[PDB]
């Protein structure tokens, strides 16, 4: 799968008008609360790492094993292409949901171990058949926990925009171009209050 | 600075490694 994207900062002080911004011309949102835990093969290559996200928008965070009583999704995210700089960024993306018992442990079986951990705070738009997510990183205060509070790795932490848009098939040349299209369109749209361009990933 | 924090961050969810910037 083909994730072609778009990235820009946007500062604590301008969340309140950039958001408001964001309702006024797009559709949406929705609430996004997600728990990464990424594991590694055990120069390291994190292309190869597997991503798994839980949503823990549905969860109680009394509940005291939410990681069992989940459905994790399972990304493996390649490196975005070189060369590509003053157009959208493009990175193949790769996703499997699994369930069953305890997938943290399964993937362990397959040879893989621990390596970091993280919670994603935002909201999501959509428009043009595209993602438009506005977004923080944070941290459990206690590891594998959704119970609050979950704080930021910085106190002056910007919220990350993330356009993006999915293509099936990289060699679909005309679903190619229609995506990369629908990002020229988002981006003249969100020009006004915010400067999203390509970024390495 | 905002665009050294997207860095930071970005690396941080892509292998772990904690710029000195994220404490």
């Amino acid at each position: 799968m083909q994730e072609l994207y778009l990235l820009g900062v946007v500062p604590s002080r301008r969340f309140e008008a950039v958001v408001n911004s964001l309702s006024k011309t797009l559709d949406g949102p929705k609430t996004i609360l997600e728990f990464w835990v990424v594991y590694r093969p055990k120069p390291r290559q994190p292309d190869s790492w597997l991503r798994l996200c839980s949503n823990i928008e549905s969860h109680d965070e009394t509940d005291t094993e939410w990681s069992k009583n989940t459905q994790w999704s399972m990304y493996l995210e390649g490196n975005s292409e070189p060369k590509r700089e003053d157009k959208c960024g493009i990175r193949p993306v790769n996703r499997a949901k699994l369930t069953n018992g305890s997938v943290t442990e399964f993937v362990e079986k397959m040879g893989y171990e621990f390596s970091h951990e993280y919670i994603i705070q935002g909201l999501e738009y959509f428009f043009f058949d595209t993602t438009v997510r506005i977004y923080q990183t944070l941290i459990p205060s206690q590891q594998r926990s959704i119970k609050p509070p979950f704080h930021p790795m910085n106190e002056e932490q910007p919220w990350i925009l993330h356009v993006y848009t999915h293509v099936a098939d990289a060699s679909n040349q005309v679903a190619m171009a229609k995506a990369e299209a629908n990002l020229t369109k988002v981006k003249t749209l969100l020009s006004a209050f915010c400067d999203l361009k390509n970024v390495r990933l | 600075n905002a665009n050294q924090m997207l860095t930071d961050i970005l690396s941080f969810m892509k292998s772990g490694k904690r710029a000195a910037a994220l404490e």
